[PDB]
């Protein structure tokens, strides 16, 4: 029954290749995948090309003018292990910490390479 | 009875960079106790307060942040006055009991 | 004096001479007797007199 | 006592469909194409009739040798068909189109439509602020060619919610949108979205549950059981809240008095004193830890993250984004823009302050409105009237904006793009109305 | 027995912009507390008293209206992380209003 219950939903929700909902004329083209990384770059080189052609236009509302500017207030520093307020920073692996217990038990004896996974959260690597 | 926060420890390395005219100065300070080590980015007035009262590496100093007063306790145990390296937390809150006469 | 001494393209010689005797004063006497605040009348009495 | 979490239970009854006899060919159809959920329904109702997660599975059957298709709430029938679900979105954009085409076919079937030569109803659609021409070009392509639509229109969901709660179309306010993949602050003057001043923070609920993933993986590196996206999503849902002031909370969140009440213990599913250690109070809470217990080896303690995970939308440097928070974008909008000297608010700024609107699905977090009110009272002049409005469920306001714009037939027709306009002007053509996007250049 | 009043503005300095006409006409000072912000116009004498106490942007100050006394409480906690080590003391924002009146 459990293996046959999904077949009921399969036979109630099927749509054939001559589908009822789409138009009669199709001429379906082929499409590349074009993931989220390349769309930003092709848009960026598009606006750069249009700006260089116009220079030989001030922008009003694009993806790269909407984005939030960096802050002007000084950022707060936090402990990379616990999330509490970080008074000190280790001179070797550059990892902030709260007190001496955290340093001696986590920050000192840790393996190489875990520094990058600790600093990947705030984007400091 | 009042509490004030002080920093005491042994100086490991002092780096100070100056410009051509000396208008802006940047610096780092590496300090340690027997339980922890840290590095500090310094501002201009702390750089001026470290250049005055000449601090080299291997000196045990005490820093008061709110008043800017730095006192050299001495030199540590590296012969190559002699005091011991401080232990515990670098940032400590000590409660000092005052007694002031009414004549004062 | 207790001053900033050395324990051994220019050098800085800054005035740093102090006295070995220290007179310690609590913050409360300063903040409630010499500095003006909302709960004391230093500046009002100064203007009046 | 520790609570035990699991995956959310599968839906027992399949999602049904509206009756085909009630279908009429001149009613518009409304679609909220969100990255987390899809909302669809006919205009004449007030609430959606079809809300399902935006996912599709291609089940291959061994005995039938057929590739079946389960969409939306049909994916919440089996664990194995839930775990293989694939969303059309990769980031804030849509990257594949066959999945979206077959999703739209499924939701046309479940709406009770008996069409011919494509779809005969005009469509109501969402679009992201400052989109790529590839996105709206492909949308124009799939609609105006595959579905034979009479007329389309586009808009942003935050402005649509602003129209829903201000149906006059001439009001002035500020919209703060807390979405799945982004956070926006859009200024509205006289009912028109001023999109030359709108700001985007690249953070949402997806990045928040990913942050909880990384924090739990880096806090318990020897945890034996691997947890999926859904259990960390529900730990984000029931045990996360926004602090009133984040600075004083982290100075006493690991004391013993606070941890007696504000500590949550979570159990994973399976078949020299400790009171002076802040590391033990961080890891195993205010109770003694038995390292040899089987049950205590499947335990995670939520103490500090509960206020740290929702705080990234106020300080985005914590999450790795060099951007300003919600409050400082509101600061510059209300104090150094729209003709306001800092220290002297103009009239426009006063009408934006008096009508602050919070929308989006990620506004479910407790304490957000009071924190926004506290900060806004912090940086505004004394005696300024501050009003912040929050919906009962802010995830449905875009479809109510759909229905409110569709019922008002007077200003509907300023936004519609029909077949003739698209064929005359091509895919590179933007309909500049109050409640959608604008031209890329001046 | 003299009946007097006490009028005090306290808060964090957000704007300190002076304008001339080598002599300053006035200075406009902006002050911030936890309950809002209030801007004030000031005479050159109190501007000279501000310059004597070495007041910059981000410092919590104390101004009494009748006498013109200026006291610097310290820098604010919002600028406490501009350096790791500094010679300045960092005091929190006042939790009340900027303007206080008392007989």
């Amino acid at each position: 029954e459990r293996l046959l219950f999904l077949r009921s939903v399969g036979e109630r929700n099927e749509i054939g290749f001559p589908s009822r909902f789409k138009s009669a004329h199709y001429k379906k083209p082929t499409r590349r995948h074009k993931s989220a990384r390349q769309l930003i770059s092709d848009e960026n080189k598009r606006i750069n090309a249009l700006l260089t052609k116009a220079n030989k236009l001030v922008p009003k509302a694009t993806y790269f003018s909407v984005e939030a500017p960096p802050s002007i207030r000084p950022a707060k520093k936090y402990c990379d292990v616990t999330g509490l307020k970080g008074f000190y920073k280790s001179p070797t692996n550059n990892i902030r910490y709260h007190n001496a217990e955290i340093y001696q038990l986590i920050v000192k004896p840790m393996a190489p390479g875990v520094d990058q996974e600790y600093l990947k959260l705030r984007g400091a690597n | 009875k009042e509490e004030t926060e002080l920093i005491e420890g042994e100086v490991v390395e002092i780096q100070i960079d100056r410009s051509i005219t000396g208008g802006h100065k940047q610096g780092k300070l590496t300090i340690k106790t027997t339980d922890m080590e840290t590095i500090y980015e310094l501002g201009n007035k702390m750089i001026d307060g470290l250049t005055k009262e000449k601090v080299l590496a291997g000196d045990v100093i005490s820093i008061d942040k709110a008043s800017g007063k730095i006192t050299k306790l001495g030199r540590s145990f590296a012969r190559s006055r002699f005091v011991q390296c401080p232990e515990g937390e670098l940032q400590k809150r000590k409660t000092v009991v005052h007694t002031v006469s009414l004549h004062e | 004096t207790t001053f900033g001494k050395t324990t051994s393209k220019f050098t800085d010689l800054i005035y740093s001479s102090r006295n070995p005797i220290k007179y310690s004063l609590p913050r409360l006497i300063y903040e409630d007797l010499i500095l003006p605040n909302y709960n004391n009348d230093v500046d009002i009495a100064n203007k009046l007199k | 006592k520790a609570v035990v979490i699991d995956d959310p239970p599968l839906r027992q009854t399949p999602e049904p469909f509206d009756e085909q006899s009630a279908y009429n060919p001149q009613s518009p159809i409304a679609i909220d194409f969100g990255s987390s959920k899809l909302r669809a329904g006919f205009v004449n109702h007030a609430t959606p009739t079809h809300i399902f997660p935006n996912a599709l599975t291609k089940f291959r059957d061994r005995k039938l040798n057929k590739n079946f298709t389960f969409v939306g709430n049909d994916t919440l029938l089996d664990q194995a068909v839930r775990s293989q679900s694939r969303s059309p979105f990769d980031g804030p954009f849509v990257t594949n189109w066959n999945l979206t085409e077959e999703i739209l076919d499924y939701t046309f079937h479940h709406l009770g439509v008996v069409p011919d030569n494509g779809i005969p109803n005009p469509i109501l659609l969402t679009e992201r602020l400052a989109t790529v021409q590839s996105q709206r070009t492909n949308w124009y392509q799939i609609l105006f060619e595959t579905y034979n639509v009479p007329g389309v229109t586009f808009g942003i969901d935050s402005l649509f919610s602003f129209y829903n709660y201000n149906p006059s179309g001439n009001k002035t306010g500020l919209v703060i949108s807390c979405g799945h993949e982004d956070t926006n602050v859009i200024p509205v003057v006289d009912g028109a979205g001023i999109l030359t001043d709108a700001k985007r923070i690249n953070w949402g609920g997806h990045q928040a549950v990913d942050y909880l993933n990384d924090l739990m993986a880096l806090k318990y590196p020897y945890f034996p059981t691997k947890m999926s996206y859904l259990q960390y999503e529900t730990m984000y849902k029931d045990y996360c809240y926004v602090s009133r002031n984040y600075d004083e909370d982290i100075e006493k969140i690991l004391t013993l008095e606070n941890l007696d009440t504000n500590d949550v213990v979570v159990e994973a599913p399976f078949t020299y004193d400790w009171r002076n250690s802040i590391l033990h109070l961080f890891l195993r809470g205010p109770r003694p830890h038995d390292s040899e217990n089987i049950h205590e080896q499947h335990q995670m303690h939520l103490n500090v993250e509960r206020i740290r995970v929702p705080e990234v939308i106020f300080q985005p440097t914590m999450g790795g984004q060099d951007q300003a928070g919600i409050c400082e974008l509101s600061e510059t909008i209300l104090l150094k823009k729209f003709g306001s000297q800092p220290g002297k608010l103009s009239q426009t700024s006063i009408d934006m302050v008096n009508n602050v609107l919070i929308t989006g699905g990620n506004a479910k977090v407790p304490g957000l409105k009071e924190r926004i009110v506290k900060e806004f009272t912090g940086f505004l002049p004394t005696g300024t009237n501050i009003t912040v409005n929050m919906s009962s469920d802010p995830s449905l306001d875009a479809w109510k904006g759909m229905a409110a714009l569709a019922r008002n037939e007077e200003q509907y027709r300023k936004t519609v793009i029909s077949k003739k306009e698209y064929e005359e002007y091509g895919p590179e053509y933007i309909k500049e109305h109050k409640l959608g996007n604008t031209k890329y250049f001046e | 027995r003299i009946k007097e009043t006490k009028e005090v503005y306290e808060g964090e300095v957000t704007e300190l912009t002076p304008e001339d006409a080598k002599t300053i006409s006035h200075v406009i000072v902006g002050l911030k507390s936890a309950k809002g912000t209030k801007t004030l116009r000031l005479d050159p004498t109190i501007y000279e008293s501000i310059q004597r106490e070495k007041v910059s942007i981000g410092d919590v100050i104390y101004i009494e209206a009748n006498t013109g006394a200026v006291k610097r409480v310290g820098r604010s906690d919002a600028y406490a992380t501009e350096f790791d080590l500094e010679t300045e003391e960092y005091v929190p924002l006042p939790k009340g209003e900027v303007h206080k009146k008392k007989e």
